């Protein structure tokens, strides 16, 4: 089919920008450590991500 | 003496999130379709019935004037 790949890669670069912004890593962030997660999330994100959604 | 601010959602909650598929329904019937097909076919059947009498009518005049000249 091969266009719904790029159609769906946009979503999936917009996702890589969720990540890094919680991580400051688009795939491979190591954000969740046994004891919770790393860092707080900023201040605009969780507004960003119900945009996306 | 300043209060917390973190990242929160706003006092009310954020809008509703559709995620029901939404597949709609364009609309013509086969019935209609096959209706439509049937009669462009008809319709391109008269305008070619017409046309080829009237190139067999050409054609006709053409031999006429080729067996005038023929002598």
């Amino acid at each position: 089919a091969m266009t719904p790949f790029f159609w769906m890669f946009e979503e999936r670069e917009k996702m890589f920008e969720f990540y890094e912004r919680v991580s400051g890593a688009r795939m491979h962030a190591a954000y969740i450590r046994p004891g919770g997660v790393h860092q707080d999330l900023p201040l605009g994100l969780l507004d960003d991500i119900y945009e996306f959604s | 003496a300043s209060k917390v601010k973190q990242d929160m959602p706003p006092p009310g909650g954020y809008g509703p999130i559709d995620y029901k598929r939404n597949l709609p329904r364009r609309g013509l019937s086969g019935y209609s379709m096959f209706a439509v097909g049937i009669g462009t076919l008809l319709f391109g059947y008269w305008s070619m019935m017409k046309w080829n009498r009237e190139r067999r009518r050409l054609q006709i005049e053409d031999f006429e004037a080729r067996i005038a000249l023929m002598p």
